[PDB]
């Protein structure tokens, strides 16, 4: 079995099982495209901006579980590659980003992913193909998932070479002592009020994270990253901790003598001011990463291990106790805790009125992202698809186009509003090109509006450069790209039947700007320190 | 106050830069550096001259993210090496 680099690289991608690859052609990467055009397996969605074919990429990626592909040039297609590959590595997203680059024989395309990438590649000579994707798609998927950049040069990719290319598949996980395991048991068997910490590490172990929570009746909290690890109703849920968390269950972490943290990462956003969180509260902290533990906060018990493999060699060593006094004060603080049409938090539990619990959620960034993530009842993991990390406006319609692509069943409804939604506006081609199941819902405050909130809280000089006139119809825009539209103006009848019928469509709602968030932690402040 | 690390990376260009840039990226301090490639071998080794912090160990942790280190020790070695290596330029 001889091939072109190219064809090597189209052959390596089948063995894989990839099954879509999302990209742009030019004429760097003209080759690949090439031998792209003969696979019988692999179809390629064209994307109108390589931030959307990253994107897209990263919604596939973030439902599936595995690595998915996104293709550019050189030059301007690299370059526009970065902010979807930096929320990649930010939240730690399996992506391939593949690249032409120049003939050996310019854009340092590898010099700017040094710093935004898991690892990356300039390939020099062909005869490196084969270790290189081998170990990118190893990389992409192991210990802590993140994107892996390989650049190409045309005359490698269309260079011949001789050789079978097998599926890579992850790293071992890391050992771990019984001794640590037995250590966490006991302190958790002898805590008074213990709180068990999600974070987005533990997406891929549902069924022994809610056997713990309920065997050891552990009230639990969940990052932005980790909303559905247990059902929205869930009666052990604090529900999402932090900047804009519930005021209840943030004064009840407070109380915490143990905190259980699995799969998080002390993100300020949801721990607010380090020395002030939590401070009566041992911690256990079980993390893939090393690096993770210990960088902000310092734990009692220290696990660098993958959490399927904790919880199954500790869950039978956890006692099973009532914790009844415990949940008492969890009740008791929570009667004394804020609660929540055409509303926005009723927009919200209208249009979760018109779905099950099989579709499939994404959000663009701002107040609309955080009042989602407040009312919206996600009760499935890989269901909730947001940006937290880099927190990036314009991740929502892409990401929710390849969930789309990634689940033909599913509906994807997209939380968007009115600023995050123009930053990938083209990719609304995209949607309905492929004939997408992906509801676009759109809060228009006509305003940034996340921006708008902290400068009237927060600045001197309140809201400057956060306001838009209202000259732009998002209806007429929408339908221009050749998706449906709706204009809450029975208005449910007309939000049930627009999301159950198929493709893409865009449903309108003005919202008054000088709504808010709330509660809100001012940056820099404790999590008690809530407006 | 001060150690020595001892990085054994993979010659290729560059892997200095990644090195390089983890340090400036992360705001690790670092007094004095040296590369020289291995002889009749694929790697490099990375000396640097570090504090000998609270924050060492997590440097240590971060380092080892790289792909391209295959392994990172403390290097038993005066750390006043560096300084009087310069005589010799
Ligand atoms: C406007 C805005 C508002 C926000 N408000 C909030 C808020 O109120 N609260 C909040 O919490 N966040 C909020 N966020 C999100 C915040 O910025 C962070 O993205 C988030 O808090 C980090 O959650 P995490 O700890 O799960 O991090 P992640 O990056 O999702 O988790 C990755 C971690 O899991 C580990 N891991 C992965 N796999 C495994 C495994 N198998 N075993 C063990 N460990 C594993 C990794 O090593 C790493 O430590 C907000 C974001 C924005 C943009
Ligand atoms: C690319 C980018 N530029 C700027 C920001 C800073 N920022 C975060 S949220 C936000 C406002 C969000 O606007 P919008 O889409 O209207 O959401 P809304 O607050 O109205 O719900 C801005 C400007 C960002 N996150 N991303
Ligand atoms: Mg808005």
């Amino acid at each position: 079995k001889r091939f072109t680099g190219a064809e090597f690289i189209v052959h390596f991608l089948e063995q894989q099982g990839i099954k879509i690859v999302t990209g742009i052609p030019g004429g760097s990467i003209l080759p690949v495209y090439d031998a792209l055009s003969q696979s019988t397996q692999i179809r390629h969605i064209l994307a109108r901006h390589e931030q959307g074919a990253g994107f897209i990429a990263q919604g596939m990626a973030r439902t599936d579980g595995k690595p998915a592909v996104c293709m550019a040039c050189s030059g301007p297609g690299a370059t526009n590659l970065v902010t979807a590959i930096a929320d990649a590595r930010l939240d730690s997203i399996p992506l391939i980003c593949i690249t032409g680059q120049v003939p050996a024989s310019e854009v340092d395309t590898y010099g700017i992913s040094i710093p935004i990438t898991k690892h990356n590649y300039l390939v020099r000579h062909i005869e490196e193909l084969p270790q290189v994707m081998s170990d990118a798609f190893r990389i992409a998927q192991s210990g802590r998932p993140g994107p892996v950049w390989i650049d190409i040069p045309k005359d490698v990719q269309t260079a011949v070479f001789e050789i079978q290319p097998a599926m890579a598949e992850k790293a071992a996980a890391p050992a771990f002592s019984e001794e640590s395991i037995r250590d966490a048991a006991a302190m958790i068997n002898a805590a008074k009020r213990p709180v068990l910490y999600l974070g987005g590490g533990v997406i891929n172990a549902p069924a022994r994270v809610r056997e713990l929570a309920e065997k050891a009746q552990l009230p639990t909290t969940m990052t932005l990253m980790a909303l559905g690890m247990l059902p929205k109703a869930h009666p052990l849920s604090l529900g999402m901790l932090g900047m804009h968390g519930v005021r209840s269950t943030n004064y009840i972490l407070q109380e915490a003598d143990l905190l259980i943290v699995l799969g998080a990462r002390f993100d300020d956003r949801a721990i607010g001011k380090t020395e002030q969180f939590c401070p009566n509260a041992k911690i256990i902290h079980v993390d893939i990463d090393r690096a993770e533990l210990g960088k902000i906060k310092q734990p009692h018990v220290a696990i660098q291990a993958d959490v399927d493999d904790v919880l199954a060699q500790l869950i039978p060593l956890v006692e099973a106790q009532p914790r009844a006094e415990w949940h008492q004060l969890v009740a008791d603080l929570q009667r004394e805790f804020p609660c929540p049409p055409l509303s926005h938090y009723g927009l919200i539990n209208a249009v979760a009125a018109c779905v099950d619990d099989n579709a499939i959620i994404t959000t663009d960034v701002g107040q609309h992202q955080m009042w989602t993530a407040q009312a919206y009842p996600l009760n499935r993991p890989r269901q909730w698809l947001t940006s937290g990390g880099l927190g990036t406006m314009g991740f929502g319609l892409p990401a929710a186009i390849g969930a789309a692509l990634a689940n033909p069943d599913r509906k994807v409804l997209c939380f968007s509003g009115d600023g995050s939604l123009m930053m990938n506006i083209q990719e609304m081609a995209t949607a309905s090109e492929n004939q997408l199941d992906v509801k676009i819902i759109l809060m228009n405050n006509e305003a940034l509006g996340l921006v708008h909130q902290q400068q009237s809280l927060f600045y001197e000089q309140g809201v400057f450069a956060a306001t838009y006139p209202g000259k732009i119809n998002f209806m007429q825009i929408a339908a221009g790209f050749g998706l449906e539209t709706c204009d809450l103006n029975d208005p449910q009848a007309s939000l049930q039947e627009i999301i159950n019928r198929p493709g893409p469509a865009l449903i309108h709602v003005r919202i008054d700007a000088e709504e808010k968030v709330y509660p809100m932690v001012p940056p820099g402040a404790a999590n008690t320190e809530m407006v | 106050d001060n150690v020595i690390l001892e990085l054994t990376v993979r010659n290729h260009p560059g892997v200095m830069t990644h090195v390089c840039g983890l340090f400036a990226r992360r705001a690790f301090n670092v007094e004095g550096i040296l590369c020289l490639p291995i002889q009749d071998s694929d790697k490099s080794h990375i000396w640097l001259l570090v504090n000998d912090d609270q924050r060492l160990e997590q440097m240590i942790s971060q380092i080892d993210k790289l792909e391209d280190v295959v392994k990172v020790q403390r290097n038993q070695s005066d750390p006043t090496m560096f300084n009087k290596i310069a005589v010799f330029f």
